DNA sequence: AAAAAAAAAAAAAAAAA
């Protein structure tokens, strides 16, 4: 009925929180997926210890969890998640062991090993596809100190390593700039940092964010962007005749591939990352566009300048 | 407050907002 | 009288598209060009097939292809190219074997194999030339959907490895990015984005480009730079009587706030003059300045 | 001189703050 990865989270999801998991809170489906990515990661207290390369203060703090009893049932996680009793079998079970790498169970030959790293895989993927949204749904409404100037901003989201590992053409941070500046194999990603990601109720489902869709503004915005993106976006949506908090999406924008602004340098020039930018202009920054894709069809909205987080916070008042 | 808006979506990256004009 | 090097290409294209190959416009030579290449290095149908260590669907694709019928004659190729009949004997004859090396030329000894294999270089050499220009000139109005950072806009041109094997030095893409990655050495050679490469209509007479020759806009900028260089090179070309896509050559650049008063150097008639950068690439310009 | 714009983003099976 559904693929393997939202069949496979949905397992989950229900075997560790029961019926406690609400399928339609965006809050609770990513705090879900959070502690199954924990879980999976081996970083729940009472696991496995990463000692294979630690510094001496990461073997204490390894041994420190180790040794910690781990969660017991029925403790409560994020608002409305409550741990069942048969979670620990689901972690020992279905949670690879630690250093479990997809080449030695192939060698080895187990279908049912397989089988389960494949889930295993599938779920960390998803999970972090949800954190990622997660994170920008946060960035909406509460401003990151780390993010000061635009140079930083650049790497949003900041995540973890195993986050970065798992969607690396999602997630930044750390790890993403390092392998940024480091060489580039080939299987190196190029952060997409306003790619497409339906919402958490929407995501373990497989009904793609489309037009007609009855969503928050909120929700679509960490969809489609996050808190320092342009405001223009904030068309995509429009309230309903109703409440009102809930409204329709109309038009999704489109990842602009018309025209490169570079300028690279030749003869003892300098290269110019946007000619725009170093034009010292400002008519043309006022009269931007944005091709936003309609039902009717292509439009292009005019840039409104303004943050996203700013914005919001504005039509709030 | 951080006044950033980075660029997306073919728009241009704004270092502050304010001092736009 | 002109050297080997256009020599041996003129002839191919000659005994390969009969009269039909026009040797005055550049869209001609390059298409003839092209077909020249592909056909050197066994790309067509019904030609040998690259199973050296294939993997299983290069395997099957090299080995439909080598069934796939051959081209006939007649076959028109481009807009403006007929193929003739003779074009398989010279296939026959001209094109080495699949797989040979210069090694075992040279150990065989037979001086018309060994003449052969170095005008098969020749012949890939400058096909690749006009290959390189060939994509400048469509950059130039048209750019790649792959370059959207500096870090891809520093590979441009982007073609094939033979590309990449035959003319290391002006070609780059993704083998130039595998070069660049493995090391630097004696062999490795540093791209040079910019380097003049004549027009096709003047690179198979050895027509060296020089100020005081007839050349469109378009036609000096590909041979000059590409279209995400500087727009101050177009202060190289000087338009004629009602234009008419039709100008002529004033001056070829050098080394082939303060960060829009850089300038570059152009030599001319009389001496090395400072000019001013724009800040729009040529591409901007040139699409601008149209309408 | 030598050696989803007949053919270029999102998701999947390969690789792996």
């Amino acid at each position: 009925e559904l693929p393997r990865n939202l069949e496979v989270f949905n397992e989950a999801c229900g075997h560790v929180f029961g019926s406690s998991f609400n399928r339609e809170d965006n809050s609770v489906i990513s705090d879900a997926a959070a502690f199954l990515f924990k879980m999976h990661t081996h970083s729940l207290d009472g696991q496995e210890a990463k000692v294979l390369r630690a510094s001496e203060k990461k073997r204490e703090r390894e041994n420190a969890k180790k040794s910690r009893k781990a969660p017991e049932a029925g403790m409560r996680v994020g608002r409305s998640l409550i741990l069942t009793s048969r979670w620990t079998e689901y972690c020992a079970t279905c949670v690879p062991a630690l250093g479990s790498k997809m080449k030695v169970i192939k060698a080895s030959g187990d279908a049912a090993m397989i089988q389960m790293m494949k889930d295993h895989n599938s779920l960390l993927r998803v999970c972090v596809r949800i954190e990622v949204w997660k994170a920008r749904y946060v960035s909406l409404v509460a401003l990151d100190e780390r993010i000061q100037t635009l140079e930083d901003a650049q790497w949003f989201p900041y995540l973890s390593g195993d986050s970065y590992r798992a969607c690396p053409g999602l997630v930044g941070g750390y790890f993403a700039k390092k392998a940024a500046a480091g060489e580039r194999g080939k299987n190196y990603k190029k952060l997409n940092q306003t790619a497409i990601i339906p919402p958490p109720r929407f995501l373990i489902i497989g009904h793609r964010l489309q037009i007609g869709d009855q969503v928050t503004l909120r929700e679509l915005l960490a969809s489609i962007a996050w808190g320092l993106c342009d405001g223009v976006l904030a068309e995509c949506w429009s309230p309903s005749q109703g409440d009102g908090s809930i409204g329709v999406v109309v038009g999704l924008p489109l990842q602009a591939t018309g025209s490169c602004f570079l300028v690279v340098a030749s003869h003892g020039l300098s290269a110019i990352a946007d000619s725009r930018i170093e034009g010292t202009g400002n008519t043309n920054l006022l009269e931007e566009c944005i091709a936003i894709q309609k039902q009717d069809g292509v439009i292009k909205c005019k840039r409104s300048g303004k943050s996203l987080y700013h914005c919001l916070k504005e039509t709030a008042g | 407050s951080c006044f950033l808006v980075v660029a997306s979506h073919g728009l241009s990256a704004i270092a502050d907002s304010r001092i736009e004009g």
